[PDB]
């Protein structure tokens, strides 16, 4: 659901 | 997009004392796959960037006081400061991270209330530069006061002027929780000339009678 | 420590365009992904869009992709942002931010300290810097005050620091008023002992980029 595109400094796995 | 609803708009409570602000969003951003909201807290002070309080609604940055809180889920979140101290004034931002673009709260002020404390007053003729390059403005200081209303009165020869001041207040001091207010009475070096007695009039809450501080050009 | 540092503040007309500077350090440019941010007067923090400063892929808000570029400078550790076809409404402080670093090894949220951008077709004016000395109507108490008056500049904003920023306890910068003229003015005025005034020097510096004005006042009895 959480684009992981968003934010990259995002951990996109966490 | 996902919008980011905040309120109050603006709150004051007394040093000490709880401060609660309340984040909504538009959107679900708990994620059922860890258990996460994708939130954020900022705080803004006067001149600064905003600087992040909480990661994930709830995990505090690193040196964050303890008196902060981060709390919420789903739709509906909380900052709570339990005990507010003089150094908390801000404005603080919710933002979200789970969709694109990205989004901020509208903001909520956070304000302190302290006791009564009069304006110190002083008062500045135009300087000799000033004069030199052809005008002539007049500044009334009020320094230190609480809390923000005051009123300010500009007096030539006794006869109150109305037109041709400007005046601005601080942000709330971080330290004392008090605010200043400068107010400047701008001439023609022409019109400076024609007159004699110079003074503002200060009325503020913790003066028992209307304060004047004046010069004779 | 991770430091972001952004260009200074820009005038321009409307119609222009303006590129604004974000110069990285104290961390891995090429790791992680740079933000800009505008935030206009009273109202919220806005995304602009991003740029991951190993591979140079942006994205953009669908507010702002029609009139704003992203781009990096891996060899100079810079971002930049570039908005075109400027309007009046652009006026800003614009932010770059590595946002919300989240990471196993690394977890942080840096911002650079904004750029005023003003967007006008009036006339660009550098200040007028006069002292406000101390006086006996400025003195009592053990403390004395006295300031800088920065008068008719356009546009906004004016720094001022006191001794090169070495003074900064008692100091009130006022926040700028607008004279008739649509010119700006501000105060910036500091207490000090009253004991020291023959042993200490006081100056008020004046920075107004925007007519690359720079004054150092010295400001006495």
């Amino acid at each position: 659901n959480p684009d992981p595109n968003a934010n990259p400094n995002v951990d996109p796995n966490a | 997009d996902i919008v980011m609803t905040q309120s109050p708009d603006s709150l004051a409570v007394s040093l000490g004392e709880r401060a609660t602000i309340n984040c909504k969003s538009s959107q679900n951003i708990l994620y059922s796959s860890n258990n996460k909201n994708y939130l954020a807290w900022y705080q803004q002070k006067p001149g600064q960037p905003p600087k992040l309080l909480f990661y994930w609604a709830s995990t505090r940055e690193s040196g964050v006081p303890d008196r902060f809180s981060g709390s919420g889920s789903g739709t509906d979140f909380t900052l709570t400061i339990s005990s507010l101290q003089a150094e908390d004034v801000a404005v603080y931002y919710c933002h979200q991270y789970y969709s694109s673009p990205l989004t901020f709260g509208g903001g909520t002020k956070v304000e302190i209330k302290r006791t009564v404390a009069a304006p110190s007053v002083f008062i500045f003729p135009p300087s000799d530069e000033q004069l030199k390059s052809g005008t002539a403005s007049v500044v009334c200081l009020l320094n230190n006061f609480y809390p923000r209303e005051a009123k300010v009165q500009w007096k030539v020869d006794n006869a109150l002027q109305s037109g041709n001041s400007q005046e601005s207040v601080t942000e709330q001091d971080s330290k004392d929780s008090t605010y200043s207010l400068s107010s400047t009475l701008t001439l023609s070096k022409a019109d400076y000339e024609k007159h004699k007695v110079y003074a503002c009039e200060v009325t503020h809450q913790g003066l028992s009678s209307p304060v004047t501080k004046s010069f004779n050009r | 420590q991770v430091h972001l540092v952004q260009s200074g503040a820009e005038v321009k007309k409307p119609g222009a365009s303006v590129k604004v500077s974000c110069k990285a350090s104290g961390y891995t440019f090429t790791s992680y992904a740079i933000h800009w941010v505008r935030q206009a007067p009273g109202q919220r923090l806005e995304w602009m869009g991003w740029i991951k400063g190993g591979n140079g892929n942006t994205r953009y808000s669908q507010k702002f992709q029609d009139r704003v570029t992203i781009t990096r400078d891996t060899s100079a550790s810079t971002a930049y942002m570039e908005l075109s076809s400027l309007r009046s409404e652009d006026t800003a402080v614009y932010y770059c931010a590595l946002l919300t670093v989240i990471t196993p090894d690394d977890r942080f949220d840096i911002w650079g300290q904004g750029t005023m951008v003003t967007v006008s077709s009036a006339s660009t004016k550098g200040p007028s810097v006069f002292p406000l000395a101390p006086s006996s109507k400025s003195t009592s108490g053990g403390t004395a005050a006295l300031g800088c008056l920065v008068k008719d500049y356009f546009p906004e904003p004016v720094t001022v620091s006191w001794n090169s920023g070495a003074l900064t306890s008692g100091v009130h910068t006022f926040p700028a008023v607008l004279q008739s003229s649509g010119l700006y003015s501000l105060s910036s005025v500091v207490t000090v002992p009253s004991s020291s005034l023959g042993t200490q020097t006081y100056i008020c510096n004046v920075n107004h980029k925007p007519s690359n004005t720079k004054v150092d006042k010295k400001v006495e009895p």
